[PDB]
């Protein structure tokens, strides 16, 4: 039923033309199978059998998908998919439920073979030519040419959104605030109108639609107010995702395990508090789909930890432009954070996750403040506004953490709240060299092939010492030496470093870690009064390298 | 209801195509403020809407110039330039005047708006496209496409130089040393006259700008702590340079001097061959740091070399225009920053330290941006090329917040710094 509306201009690549092939000669049967189709698109004008004069051609696949009553067939355009031009992408995301408001009645209309009815301009058709020959090859040359969009062709999802855009288009000027939203095959329409007065508004553009050539036997409204919408579940008031079952095994390949990341990552959505750290961590093997990982004790006790948050089902609010926004972030352990956010207190509007990966030795008033854009960015994505932030931090532990920071960091409306585990500092180094307290050289060397280290020191008094590693990397010892250092001071201390890496990596002054090597010194920091870290570069003999590293030297 | 004139033919650079950038999520006011604009605009003939047939791209934002009242529009076309005007800036280029550098009084007037009248070529304005984004990606996007000279692109002025040449003759001869050159929407006037003198010698470019067509400099006002009341008066005159503040107080003790040793050593590649020994002999023991300590006989040699070799550089200054300036930004404190345009590593070409008030806003934010605009104004009149940033920020943040205190035409390219440099010390030129 060929659509009367202003055609788009369709071309393909410059340099290019479009395909032309001959397709597998099919039988009595399966020809039988396209013909009847063929012979009634036409009379319905989607198609057009032109015969001689045109070169080119497209195969047909007579596929009757799962076991249809009534026959069905798909022409494969792979090939003019590669010469046609590029359209401006339609999928430029998917407005997200948060940001949805409460439009009182809400309907979906099926644009499902809406698609055949738009036309094509009259140059293209030409390219979309496809041969059906006969069994006995009497008649051969029997071939149509495309009218409106064909499935699947680049354009047609480009061509239509766009079609239609201009469609709505008098109908949403003549009455706004029956607000249309589309995608695909749906036509989601919804207002503040009493049903029956809302029943009218979709019959006048079941009917505008009628009109304008694209048939929509949607009838009556003939779609319920609960909706599965790309995975999420949308009731005419609140949102959810529905079916979110995750099974476990007792011996589960990669291939599985990656299903699984990926549900409790989208269940973080609405499910307030989840982590899904433990389960990836191990999957560092990014070898193939069919490895098994035995997972570790510590993914289940988070696996488990998951299922019961799961479990009892949760609620989602929409928005309300009138009402604040305002959100929260919860410390959940381990360099991972959870935050929620609020119109009207605790029902909650959105949850969702951060945690810092890959690149440790991060600080937790950096991590917050990582978060935090994190958010502030989801929230102009969505809503268009910024959240009033409600944060677990001190300003004065805060404003050290800006005027102390290198990088420059900066967090919109933010308020303190009041939660056990406190974001704040645990220690911080000194600026001016104390007075008084013994001053420790240290000195680390490892070997670049026998891999078997020596940490140690040596003090302002005479008070030497050295204590080999095996196993340790240059870096780590170069650490491991300030820690033995560390060690055998008293209350304040004074400590010259080697190293600039080691240097750089305790003036962040961080606090979490895998490495109980780095987690022992910072606990040998917590502890202390007073310390001050100083630095002297390597291979050159400042500080006291002469006799520093004439202690620690190894037999290579 | 028009008025059609003729077109120069503009196509691209070795066989590329359209930039396909993608429109950043934008806030609401500013969406609002981009709907407000752009459909008086398409009234204007200016701009007008696209379909499917064109999938090309271009950021737009939204700014308060100046003071507030309006939104201003500005588009990233930081990547039809990279396209386009490569090949234009050979094809038709517009060539800078090496003596705006040296001219007592430098002001820039926002010359932008006499383009919207010369139109684009039928065949390249689907390049210019530009889309208004959405709330929560609801409506498909607000798709437009530039009829006429787009304000932002690099590839405009260039245009329109024809144009400016014609048009400001009878002022570069009844005021002959004054320096004119023309950067993006910018225009770029250079004196010998004192304030006075100069400000009106301004004001008559303008009314000369104004009379001899609808070229228009927007009107200038502002007041902040710093003389912000004419124009925006750069002094390169005042381009001197020696941020690196050598403690003159600091070799009384062993710490001191073991500071003393580091930032000399970094003097050692940039300033190549530096006699530092004598003096790191002396701090060679085992001894303790607040250790009051006086210096050697033959360490004077090594201060005092290095301290007189602090007052005068080079080879350095060397601006290959076959390669592109760097610009690399590092905080400092409370309202000071640092700043180093080099081109080729560790050689110098510039370095300043960006500042401003504790007692302010003390934003780094801010600063950053307003710091940014700086480095930049001041290679226009001195490269008339833009510089790379190696910014010290987190990617996201300043994605967030930039075009909010960015009163300014052009966009440079940009990077961010992910590790933590040692050149933060008291000051330090890369
Ligand atoms: C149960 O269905 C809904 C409940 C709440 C809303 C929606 C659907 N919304 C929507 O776009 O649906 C999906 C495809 C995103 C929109 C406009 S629907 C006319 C709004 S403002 N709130």
């Amino acid at each position: 039923p060929i659509s009367p509306i202003e055609t788009v201009p369709v071309k393909l690549k410059p340099g290019m033309d479009g395909p032309k092939v001959k397709q597998w000669p099919l039988t009595e049967e399966k020809i039988k199978a396209l013909v009847e189709i063929c012979t009634e698109m036409e009379k319905e004008g989607k198609i057009s059998k032109i015969g001689p004069e045109n070169p080119y051609n497209t195969p047909v696949f007579a596929i009757k998908k799962k076991d249809s009553t009534k026959w069905r067939k798909l022409v494969d355009f792979r090939e003019l998919n590669k010469r046609t031009q590029d359209f401006w992408e339609v999928q430029l995301g998917i407005p997200h439920p948060a940001g949805l408001k409460k439009k009182k009645s809400v309907t979906v209309l099926d644009v499902g073979d809406a698609y055949f009815s738009v036309p094509l301009d009259e140059d293209f058709r030409k390219y979309t030519a496809f041969t059906i020959p006969s069994i006995n090859n009497e008649t051969p040359g029997i071939r149509y040419q495309y009218n409106v969009l064909p499935q699947g062709w680049k354009g047609s999802p480009a061509i239509f959104q766009s079609s239609m855009t201009k469609i709505l288009e008098p109908f949403k000027k003549q009455n706004p605030d029956i607000v249309i939203y589309q995608y695909m095959d749906d036509l989601y329409v919804g207002s503040d109108l009493e049903i029956g007065q809302h029943r009218t508004k979709i019959e006048e553009l079941r009917q505008h639609l009628l009109r304008w050539g694209l048939t929509t036997p949607d009838k009556k409204h003939q779609k319920e107010p609960p909706f599965l919408w790309m995975g999420y579940e949308l009731h005419p008031d609140k949102w959810t995702v529905q079916p979110i079952v995750l099974p476990e095994k007792d011996s589960w390949t990669v291939n599985d395990i990656q299903k699984l990341v990926g549900k409790l990552n989208w269940a973080s959505q609405i499910y307030p508090g989840i982590k899904v750290r433990q389960l990836s961590k191990l999957l560092r093997g990014t070898k193939a789909l069919t490895e098994v990982i035995p997972l570790t004790e510590e993914a289940e006790l988070e696996l488990a930890e998951n299922r019961e948050i799961l479990k009892e089902p949760v609620h989602g609010v929409y928005y309300d432009p009138s009402k604040d926004l305002i959100a929260e972030i919860q410390k959940q352990g381990q360099g991972q954070w959870t935050y929620q956010i609020y119109q009207e207190p605790f029902k909650n509007l959105k949850t969702g996750k951060y945690a810092r990966m890959r690149g440790a030795h991060t600080n937790d008033v950096k991590q917050l403040t990582e978060a935090v854009q994190k958010i502030t960015t989801e929230s102009i994505v969505i809503w268009g506004k910024t959240p009033k932030f409600k944060l677990p931090i001190q300003k004065e532990t805060w404003e050290t953490w800006w005027t102390e920071y290198w990088q420059a960091t900066w967090i919109p409306e933010w308020e303190f709240v009041n939660t056990p585990p406190l974001v704040k500092l645990w220690y911080q180094l000194e600026k001016e060299p104390i007075v008084g307290a013994e001053t420790f050289y240290v000195d680390g060397a490892a070997n670049r092939e026998t891999k078997l280290g020596k940490a140690g020191y040596v003090t302002n008094k005479g008070r030497q010492k050295v204590v080999p590693l095996t196993n340790t990397t240059n870096q780590k010892t170069e650490l491991q030496a300030i820690y033995l250092a560390l060690q055998d001071s008293g209350l304040e201390v004074n400590i010259v470093t080697d190293s600039q890496y080691a240097l750089g990596i305790i003036q962040a002054q961080p606090d979490k870690s895998e490495s109980e090597l780095v987690n022992q010194i910072i606990e040998q920091l917590i502890k202390k009064e007073k310390v001050y870290l100083a630095w002297v570069p390597a291979h050159k003999g400042i500080g006291g390298n002469e006799q520093v590293d004439k202690l620690v030297s190894a037999g290579i | 209801p028009i008025s059609p004139i003729e077109t120069v033919p503009v196509k691209l650079k070795p066989g590329m195509d359209g930039p396909k950038v993608k429109q950043w999520p934008l806030t609401e006011e500013k969406i609002k403020a981009l709907v407000e604009i752009c459909t008086e605009m398409e009234k204007e003939g200016k701009i007008s809407k696209i379909g499917p047939e064109n999938p090309y791209n271009t950021p737009v934002f939204a700014i308060k110039k100046k003071d507030s009242t309006k939104w201003r529009k500005l588009v990233d076309f930081r990547e039809l330039n990279k396209r386009t005007q490569d090949f234009w800036e050979v094809q038709l280029g517009i060539p800078h005047p090496a003596g705006l550098k040296k001219k007592k009084s430098v002001t820039v007037l926002d010359v932008g708006d006499a383009y919207f009248s010369v139109p684009l070529d039928e065949d390249f304005r689907k390049y210019t496209a530009f889309t208004i984004p959405s709330i929560n990606n609801e409506t498909p996007g607000i798709r437009y496409q530039y009829n006429v000279l787009p304000q932002g692109w690099k590839g405009s002025p260039a245009i329109f130089q024809s144009s400016m040449t014609k048009i400001l003759e009878p002022f570069k001869k009844q005021n002959p040393d004054i320096v004119i050159y023309q950067y993006m929407d910018d225009l770029y006037v250079g004196s010998d006259l004192e304030i006075g003198q100069h400000r009106t010698k301004i004001e008559e470019l303008r009314q000369h700008l104004l009379r001899w067509g609808l070229t228009t400099p927007d009107k200038k006002h502002q007041k902040e702590p710093p003389f912000l009341w004419m124009g925006y008066e750069l002094h390169p005159d005042k381009w001197t340079v020696q941020p690196i503040v050598l403690p003159e107080k600091d070799s009384w003790t062993v710490n001191d001097i073991q500071k003393l040793v580091g930032k000399l050593n970094w003097a050692s590649q940039i300033y190549p061959g530096i006699k530092v020994r004598q003096l790191s002999k002396l701090l060679r023991g085992t001894k303790a740091l607040t250790e009051v300590i006086p210096l050697t006989e033959e360490a004077e040699l090594e201060l005092a070399e290095n301290r007189e070799i602090l007052k005068e550089p080079v080879h350095g200054v060397y601006y290959d225009p076959s390669k592109d300036l760097i610009a690399e930004i590092q905080k400092q404190g409370q309202g000071q920053w640092t700043y180093q345009i080099y081109q080729e590593p560790f050689k110098n070409l510039k370095t300043g330290k960006y500042a401003r008030m504790r007692g302010a806003h003390t934003n780094d934010v801010k600063q950053l941006t307003e710091a940014v605009q700086k480095i930049t104004t001041e290679s226009i009149v001195i490269w008339g090329k833009t510089p790379k940033f190696k910014l010290p920020i987190q990617k996201e943040t300043w994605e967030t917040w930039w075009t909010e205190y960015w009163q300014a035409t052009w966009i440079p390219e940009w990077e961010f710094v992910n590790t933590p440099p040692l050149v933060k010390l008291w000051y330090q030129l890369e």
